[PDB]
């Protein structure tokens, strides 16, 4: 298929993987009797382990040669559930971590003493702010385009070179 | 170090004139000892076994060095140890390898010295100078025509030695 | 030593993927890891660190989110104790994971 | 009191620290007592020289040593089967089993094996007897000679160049372009067309019989007339055996491309013509700088017109000419980074692309020579990095040097710096999370779960060059595309063949485990960046230093004040860098041995399964291989890998003696120094001998510099016996 | 080996003579004031 | 003024932490003071002597090690009365501490200043500047 | 003559031609190797320490 790799659902080498992970618990569950708890409890790692085979195998990921699934990362819309779309849930949860804490320390600054706020955190004002971080993107991009997000140069403070 | 006596000064140029005339001496006798087979078991290959690994050569045949060779070496070393401690320890009265910092320089003795049939300083320089000098010739002699420097030896004085 | 001893019975800590002892593998590279990282705070000096914070620093101020308890590289004594206590923390790990997936397998 | 002559200040010093810091200040010319600019140009170019002579002479002792003792006519009959000798052994340590275990190469002696390639670059140019690898080790004893003549002679009062010499800049590029680069690649295809190719093909040619032996029947008559196609017809068959007459053509200049079949390395008539062209394309470049008859280019106007009318570089390269010129620094950056980016080509290309013949067979040499070059790029570029720090902190004026890209670099360093450190974080930690990751789910059984990403860019190009194996169709690989249709009548039938077989390290499977390696090696060279981009950027001073510059470049700190000073010097961002060097060329050449040993047994796919998580790593690569080194002498016996098998202990402990000297700090062995004066003093019947120098404990900056070099030693000693004895040992 | 006397009289003389002649006056070169 | 060799010295058991041979071949350090009690202090150079009710005089090998019992005479003991001179191997005695009568802490007339820079640090010149040329690097 | 006297015999006894028959000319020229080393440490020392 894509960088010439196989899909998972038709690749022997996954299934042949499949079937050595299942023999390995197999041959661990046969030296234990059918309703003790080890028995139970290796049964559903087994359960587990064709669940997870029997889901990779019907999602669309290609396998190697080495029947483990392979990532395509290079854009691709039919492979967009591996890294962008994931990416995309990363970006929205670190920029609202980020604007939360920006947001935080804009708050802190402005009070009487501004660094018992940093070691001894005003829980309400700070949940006030993780609850602002849902629509980061706008307020950010408002915050940018409105001179608040930057400030110039010559508030810096930088060495002498 | 040049201020002691060494480097291109008349006391280097009389040291090694000693050991040329020495040298040509020793280079003659040897030519007569093994022209003669006067030194046991020259040919005899010396075994890292009793010996060890200083005795290996890598010659392709015998891999060790000849038991001619170790003598005349063990023959340099007595002369080497004398030298030593001549150098450090010398005599009251024999001139010194290292001159103390503050001497005079003998005077160098121009292109002849004057002539002196006795065991003179003059004497002595004369030879050594032409002793040097026969050390070269010899080494290139044999090297240019490719010939051992002992049969060389022998060739000059007209096959007297052997 | 090298040979008979690490080489030879380190042999169960490396091959101990997939088992009971994988946890005494995955301590085995952790603490090799933490190990390295205490030599970051023993061959480094605290300027270095202070200045390169500065560059940090300056980002943070550029965004205007500097912090006013204002970020200093460690000590010199406390480079040397974290130093000391992740080398400590590595070193006794790595033995740790070693000797006892080895005993564990082997005896 | 005089020994460092070229320092009054050291030469005061009461201590060991005098004779230490005199070794150590040596070659430092710019700071001696009393040094002109005239003297300082005068000396680097003598001793130039010196170093000219120096790598002839090393060059003359490996031609001479192999033409003595070693076996290169046995090995040019066979050289495949026969291993080449380097030199002789002859150790008085040695016992008879050692003796036996080195009487390798087919010879009565101890022998080291070469993995230097020589044998297979000498055969390659031509040599094919003793005699001439001694009359090459000859010339280049003569050649040695006339630089070290030629280096007394310009110290003489009437051949001293003068600094109005020194700095034509561009009658220098115009020789070096077009007789230093050009003229001299010109000159080899001449001497690869004249000797090498009719050698190759079992003609022997040497000065005896060169002017009355034609490279080609038609013969400069071709040339002559524009039919220079007719030098490309008749191209050596693919039946040649190399050295011999059978399957030869008469060709001397060709683009087949590819790979000789027999001989796996690069066509000698595509080297030829490579040199040919390079070198004709390099004498054009020597012709770009005016000189003496008013044709060609000003250095100076070419610098000052590039200024973009945007604005957005300042005032551009305005006064740019002036700083490289009078620096020195300045030069050696830029040289050491242009040599070090080369040695790093040098590296990849010739184990991707060799040249010599039946090398890539030989897997000893394979992998010492690009672990050696990448080992010698990543100290070029270090240095590089160093002497920009150098640049800035004792060459660099700022007011001659208003709103350049230079002052315009220096005003955002922040910028710089501050995305270099996001980048080196951004790497690392995902880089190591995915690694961790791997590592956490193969751990607990499942390898499934691990996240395994195709480097799908990179097999893009390789695809894109011509690789069928990952499907891409893309340019080359496609067969009807304009790119490949260009290339079909010339390169591509030979490139094509090379590449898509498997035989040949060129363009090599890539995988995931290749993928991580790699963003390992972006986070190495990203972070080795900022350390030494920190460095010199912040050379002429910080928040923390701000006249940082008015304490040099080496200095061991500003004292225990401001917080703590430890490491602050521009040196000590070269000294901290220097690890990361060591770091990423380790990534580098682990990467490349490992790949390489999987591919050279027929086990690529165990590279390809165990390469994505670190366990792999320090089971299959370190600890598998491992095993024929360390076991070069046991309570059994020993064999010819025992000297590695000395080396790699060896260079372990000079690399955790090394931690000595990084770990533990001054003040502490001062108090240990001063109870053994002491003790030394009060010592009976040992009192009567007394030092002339006092004993101090080693400087801040000589213990960081020394705990460096014996950490560095230890590294490259304890690799080289590991890459050298597990590819032998294992032959594959 | 041709020359394989070479070896035996260089390699003891080129690695202890050389270096403790070197070291030696190396020695006396930087002790000394004058 | 000068140092009167005769005045006695604190009561010390000897240790191996004084002074080696560079004392009596090329510089030696000594600290007079008065004290009004027979008390004990702690050795720059080791463990504990016995100041003596009167005047009292120490060798030392170094300026910092006579500098330091200076400190620790005055912030301990409140002596104010210490004087510490350079003894050559000559005999030659020089005065040193405090230089002209007056702590350096405290202002003096005649006191010339050394080292001065008339600017801030900031306006120290560049290495390039002062590069191949013997102009200083401040200003 | 004190230390040429001791010096001889762990050369001999323990050197590499111990088990030699001629461990004691090994040992002695060891010894004798080591006074030449000595001596020159002598001497080099005397030029450099005194005027
Ligand atoms: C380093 C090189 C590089 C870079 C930066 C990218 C970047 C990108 N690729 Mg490309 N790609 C590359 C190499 C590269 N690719 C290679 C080597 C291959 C193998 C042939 C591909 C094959 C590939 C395919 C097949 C596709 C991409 C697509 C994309 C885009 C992803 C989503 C997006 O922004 O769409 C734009 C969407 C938005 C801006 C908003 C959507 C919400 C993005 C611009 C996808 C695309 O959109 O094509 C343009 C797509 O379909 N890539
Ligand atoms: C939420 C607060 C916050 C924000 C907005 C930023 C913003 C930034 N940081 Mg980070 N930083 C922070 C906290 C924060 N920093 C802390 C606490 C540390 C100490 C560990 C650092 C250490 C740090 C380094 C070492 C670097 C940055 C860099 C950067 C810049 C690049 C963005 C990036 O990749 O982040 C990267 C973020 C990290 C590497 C660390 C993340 C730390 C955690 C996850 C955030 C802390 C959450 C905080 C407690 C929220 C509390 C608020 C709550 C009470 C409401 C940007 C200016 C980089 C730079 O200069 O590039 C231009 C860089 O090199 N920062
Ligand atoms: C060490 C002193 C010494 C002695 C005892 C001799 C003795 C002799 N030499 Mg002479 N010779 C000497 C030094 C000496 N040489 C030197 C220094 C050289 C220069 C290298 C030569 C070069 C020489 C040649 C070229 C020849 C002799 C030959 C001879 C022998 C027979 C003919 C003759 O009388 O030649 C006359 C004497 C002399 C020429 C020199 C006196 C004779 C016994 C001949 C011989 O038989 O050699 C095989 C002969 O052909 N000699
Ligand atoms: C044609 C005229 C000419 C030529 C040939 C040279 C040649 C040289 N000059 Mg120059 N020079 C010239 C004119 C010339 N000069 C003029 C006119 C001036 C005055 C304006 C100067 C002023 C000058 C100065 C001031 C200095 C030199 C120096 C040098 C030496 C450079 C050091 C070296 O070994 O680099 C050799 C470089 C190469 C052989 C090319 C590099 C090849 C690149 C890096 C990669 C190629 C790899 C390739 C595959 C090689 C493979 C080898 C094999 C093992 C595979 C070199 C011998 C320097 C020196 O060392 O002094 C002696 C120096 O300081 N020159
Ligand atoms: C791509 C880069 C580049 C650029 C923009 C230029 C631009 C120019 N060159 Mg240069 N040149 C170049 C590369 C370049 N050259 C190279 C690679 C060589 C080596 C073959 C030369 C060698 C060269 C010479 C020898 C001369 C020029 C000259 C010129 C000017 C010719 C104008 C003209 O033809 O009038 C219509 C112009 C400024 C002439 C000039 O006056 O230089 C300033 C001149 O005499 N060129
Ligand atoms: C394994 C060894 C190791 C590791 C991991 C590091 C890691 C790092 N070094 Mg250091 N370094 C080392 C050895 C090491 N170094 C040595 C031996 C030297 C020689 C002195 C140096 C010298 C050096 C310098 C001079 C510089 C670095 C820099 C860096 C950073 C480069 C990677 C990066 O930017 O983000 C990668 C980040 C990581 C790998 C951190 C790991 C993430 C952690 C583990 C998260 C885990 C959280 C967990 C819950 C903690 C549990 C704690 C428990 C008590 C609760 C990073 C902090 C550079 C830097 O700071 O650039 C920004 C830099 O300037 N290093
Ligand atoms: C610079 C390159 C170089 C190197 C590293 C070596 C290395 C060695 N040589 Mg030498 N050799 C060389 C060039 C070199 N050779 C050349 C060009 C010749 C031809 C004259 C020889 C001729 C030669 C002989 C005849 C013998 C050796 C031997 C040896 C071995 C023992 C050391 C010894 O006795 O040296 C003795 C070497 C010499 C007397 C010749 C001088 C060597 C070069 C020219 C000196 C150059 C020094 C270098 C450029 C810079 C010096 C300063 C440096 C400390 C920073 C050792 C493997 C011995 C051997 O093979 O034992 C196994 C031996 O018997 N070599
Ligand atoms: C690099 C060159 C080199 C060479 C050629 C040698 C040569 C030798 N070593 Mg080795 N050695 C070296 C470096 C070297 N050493 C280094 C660097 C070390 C420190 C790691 C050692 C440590 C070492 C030990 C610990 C021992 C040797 C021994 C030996 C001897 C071999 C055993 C034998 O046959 O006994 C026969 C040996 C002799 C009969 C001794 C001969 C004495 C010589 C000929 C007198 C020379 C006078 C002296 C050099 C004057 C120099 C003054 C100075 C100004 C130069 C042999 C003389 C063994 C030994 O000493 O043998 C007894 C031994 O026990 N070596
Ligand atoms: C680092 C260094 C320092 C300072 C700066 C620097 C200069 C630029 C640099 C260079 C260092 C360099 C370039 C160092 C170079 C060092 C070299 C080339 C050393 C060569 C030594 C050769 C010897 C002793 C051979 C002697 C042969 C003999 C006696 C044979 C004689 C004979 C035989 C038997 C046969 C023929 C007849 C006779 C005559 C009898
Ligand atoms: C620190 C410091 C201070 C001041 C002084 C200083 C010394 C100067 C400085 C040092 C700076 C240093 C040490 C700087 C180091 C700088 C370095 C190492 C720069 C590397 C540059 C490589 C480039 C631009 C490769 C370009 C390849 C291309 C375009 C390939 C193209 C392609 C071709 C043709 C073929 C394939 C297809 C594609 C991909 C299209
Ligand atoms: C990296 C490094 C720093 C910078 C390191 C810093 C500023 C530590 C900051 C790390 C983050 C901010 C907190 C660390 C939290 C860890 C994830 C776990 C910590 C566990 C305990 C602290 C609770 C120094 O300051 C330093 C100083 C002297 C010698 C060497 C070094 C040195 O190596």
């Amino acid at each position: 298929d894509v960088a010439g790799l196989t899909p998972c659902g038709e690749s022997k080498e996954f299934a042949r993987r499949l079937d050595g992970s299942v023999k390995k618990l197999q041959t661990r569950l046969s030296k234990y009797e059918a309703g003790t708890p080890p028995a139970l409890a290796l049964q559903k790692q087994i359960d587990k382990t064709k669940n997870r085979f029997d889901r990779y195998g019907k999602a669309g990921l290609l396998c190697g040669t080495d029947g483990l699934p392979h990532l395509i990362t290079d854009g691709r819309w039919t492979h967009s559930g591996e890294f962008v779309i994931p990416g995309l849930l990363f970006l929205y949860v670190a920029g609202w971590i980020g604007w939360v804490g920006r947001s935080y320390v804009l708050f802190a600054r402005t009070a009487d003493k501004p660094t018992e706020k940093e070691i001894i955190i005003d829980v309400p004002v700070a949940l006030s702010f993780v609850s602002t971080g849902f629509i980061w993107p706008f307020s950010a991009f408002k915050e940018f385009t409105s001179g608040n997000l930057i400030v110039p140069a010559d508030e810096i403070t930088v060495s002498p070179r | 170090f040049g201020g002691r006596g060494l480097g291109v000064t008349v006391n280097a140029e009389r040291w090694n004139g000693r050991h040329a005339m020495f040298g040509i001496f020793a280079m003659v006798m040897t030519s007569y000892m093994k022209g003669h087979g006067l030194i046991p078991d020259a040919d005899k290959v010396l075994d890292i076994a009793q010996w060890g690994p200083l005795a290996a050569v890598w010659d392709g045949a015998g891999n060790g060095i000849s038991n001619e060779r170790a003598i005349i070496l063990i023959a340099h070393v007595h002369v080497l140890v004398v030298s030593v401690i001549a150098a450090i320890a010398p005599f009251g009265f024999q001139d010194t390898l290292v001159k103390e910092k503050g001497y005079t320089p003998e005077s160098p003795a121009g292109l002849i010295p004057p002539f002196k049939t006795g065991l003179t300083a003059e004497a002595e320089l004369i030879n050594g100078r032409l002793a040097m000098l026969g050390v070269i010739s010899i080494v290139t002699a044999s090297l240019f025509t490719g010939t051992s420097v002992v049969d060389t030896i022998n060739l000059g004085m007209g096959k007297i030695l052997y | 030593w090298l040979r008979d001893f690490l080489w030879a019975q380190a042999s169960q800590v490396i091959q101990s993927y997939g088992s009971a002892l994988s946890a005494y593998g995955l301590i085995f590279l952790g603490a090799h890891f933490i190990w390295a990282f205490s030599l970051m705070f023993l061959f480094s000096g605290r300027g270095y660190w202070q200045e390169l914070i500065e560059s940090i620093v300056w980002a943070h101020n550029k965004l205007n989110v500097a912090p006013a308890i204002q970020p200093r590289a460690l000590s010199i004594t406390q480079g040397r104790a974290v130093g000391l206590a992740h080398y400590l923390l590595g070193g006794i790990g790595t033995t740790w994971a070693f000797f006892l997936a080895r005993i564990i397998s082997v005896g | 009191t005089k020994f460092p002559k070229f320092s009054q200040a050291l030469a005061q010093d009461p201590a060991t620290r005098r004779i230490w810091y005199g070794l150590a200040t040596a070659h430092d010319l710019e700071s001696h007592d009393g040094m002109t600019e005239e003297n300082l140009y005068q000396k680097i170019f003598a001793s130039h020289f010196g170093h000219l002579a120096v790598i002839f002479l090393w060059t003359s002792g490996n031609l001479f040593h192999v033409a003595w003792q070693g076996n290169f006519e046995q090995w040019v009959l066979n050289p495949l089967k026969v291993k080449p000798i380097a030199h002789a052994i002859w150790d008085p340590h040695f016992g008879q089993p050692a003796v036996k275990a080195f009487t390798k190469g087919g010879v009565s002696y101890p022998v080291n094996i070469a993995t230097s390639g020589v044998y297979h670059w000498w055969y390659t140019i031509g040599m094919r007897s003793n005699t001439d690898l001694y009359a090459g080790s000859l010339f280049l004893l003569f050649l040695a000679g006339v630089f070290l003549f030629a280096g007394w002679l310009h110290l003489q009062p009437k051949f001293r160049p003068g600094l109005s010499w020194f700095k034509n800049n561009e009658s220098r590029l115009n020789h070096h372009l077009s007789g230093l680069f050009g003229f001299s690649s010109l000159a080899w295809s001449a001497h690869l067309i004249h000797v090498a190719i009719p050698e190759a093909r079992g003609q022997h040619v040497c000065w005896d019989n060169f002017t009355k032996v034609a490279p080609h029947p038609a013969g400069l008559q071709p040339f002559f007339t524009g039919n220079w196609g007719a030098y490309a017809a008749s191209p050596d068959t693919t039946n040649h055996i190399f050295g011999t007459s059978e399957g030869a053509g008469t060709a001397i200049l060709t683009f087949l491309g590819g790979f000789h079949p027999q001989t796996q390395a690069l066509w000698l008539t595509d080297i030829a013509h490579h040199h040919l062209a390079i070198g004709v394309v390099f004498i054009f470049a020597g012709h770009m700088y005016r000189t003496n008859w008013g044709i060609g280019h000003s250095l100076k106007e070419i610098l000052d017109a590039h200024r973009p009318p945007g604005g957005r570089l300042g005032a551009g390269h305005k006064g740019i000419f002036e700083t490289l010129t009078n620096s020195l620094h300045f030069q050696l950056g830029l040289a050491l980074a242009s040599l070090g980016v080369i040695t790093s080509l040098v590296a990849q290309h010739m184990y991707a692309l060799p040249s010599y013949a039946f090398i890539a067979k030989d897997y000893v040499t394979q992998s010492a020579l690009y672990t050696h070059h990448q080992y010698i790029a990543g100290f070029l570029m270090v240095g590089a990095f160093a002497h920009g720090a150098i640049f800035f902190v004792r060459d660099y004026d700022p007011e001659q040097n208003k709103n350049n890209v230079l002052a315009r670099i220096l005003d955002h360093k922040e910028a710089i710096i501050s995305h270099l450190s996001w980048v080196s974080l951004f790497l690392g930690f995902h880089t190591l999370g995915i690694y961790v990751h791997n590592d956490v789910v193969v751990a607990f059984g499942t390898p499934e779960k691990q996240i395994l990403v195709e480097p799908v860019f990179a097999q893009w190009i390789q695809a894109s060059s011509g690789k069928a194996l990952y499907g891409f169709d893309v340019l080359l690989s496609s067969t009807n595309s304009v790119a490949a249709n260009a290339s079909s009548n010339i390169w591509l039938p030979g490139w094509l063949e090379a590449i898509n077989s498997g035989k040949n390290s060129l363009f090599l499977p890539i995988g995931p485990g290749d993928f991580l390696i790699h963003h390992a090696i972006a986070l190495a060279l990203h972070t080795t960046t900022l350390i030494l981009v920190k460095g010199a950027l912040d050379a002429r001073g910080s928040k923390l230093m701000p006249d940082k510059k008015d304490f040099g470049y080496a200095f061991p700190c500003d004292g225990p004040g401001r917080g703590g000073t430890c490491d602050i010097s521009a040196w000590d961002a070269f000294y901290l860098s220097m690890f990361w060097m060591l770091n990423t060329i380790g990534w580098v050449t682990f990467y490349w041995h490992w790949k390489h040993i999987t591919i050279w047994q027929g086990n690529a796919g165990q590279f390809n399964e165990s390469s994505t998580y670190i366990m792999g790593w320090l089971r299959d690569y370190l600890w598998l291989n491992s095993s024929p080194l360390i076991n070069g002498y046991n309570p059994f016996g020993m064999n010819s890998l025992s000297v590695w098998s000395w080396m790699f202990l060896f260079g372990h402990l000079i690399w955790a003696t090394g931690f000595m000297f990084l770990i533990s700090w001054r003040g502490y062995w001062q108090e240990l120094i001063e109870t053994l004066v002491w003790a030394h003093e009060r010592t009976p019947l040992a009192n009567l001998v007394r030092w002339k120098d006092k004993p101090v404990a080693l400087s801040i900056v000589q213990a960081r510099l020394v705990g460096l070099i014996h950490f560095t030693a230890g590294y490259i000693f304890t690799y080289a016996a590991f890459v050298i004895a597990s590819t032998t040992g294992k032959f594959g | 080996m041709t020359a394989a006397y070479l070896p035996s009289i260089l390699v003891p003389i080129i690695g202890l003579i050389f270096p403790g002649l070197v070291m030696a006056f190396a020695f006396i070169y930087i002790e000394q004031d004058e | 003024e000068t140092l009167n060799l005769q005045i006695p010295s604190p009561t010390f058991e000897g240790s191996t932490g004084g002074w080696l041979r560079a004392a009596e071949v090329e510089e030696k350090y000594a600290i007079t003071w008065t004290s009004p009690k027979e008390q004990v202090f702690e050795m720059p150079t080791g463990g504990a002597a016995i100041m003596r009710q009167g005047e009292n005089l120490l060798y030392l090998a170094r300026k910092e090690q006579c500098l330091a019992l200076a400190t620790q005479v005055k912030n301990s003991f409140k002596i104010t009365d210490y004087k510490v001179y350079r003894i050559f191997p000559s005999g030659e005695v020089q005065y040193l501490h405090p230089k002209d009568g007056v702590f350096p802490e405290k202002v003096n007339a005649g006191r010339v200043g050394v080292g001065n820079v008339s600017h801030s640090i900031g306006k120290n010149l560049n290495p390039a500047q002062i590069k191949f040329t013997s102009k200083s690097f401040n200003g | 003559l004190t230390h040429g006297y001791f010096l001889v015999g762990p050369f001999y006894k323990l050197g590499p031609l111990r088990n030699s028959d001629v461990a004691l000319l090994s040992g002695f020229f060891s010894a004798l190797g080591l006074i030449v080393i000595l001596v020159a440490c002598l001497t080099i020392y005397g030029v450099v320490s005194f005027e």
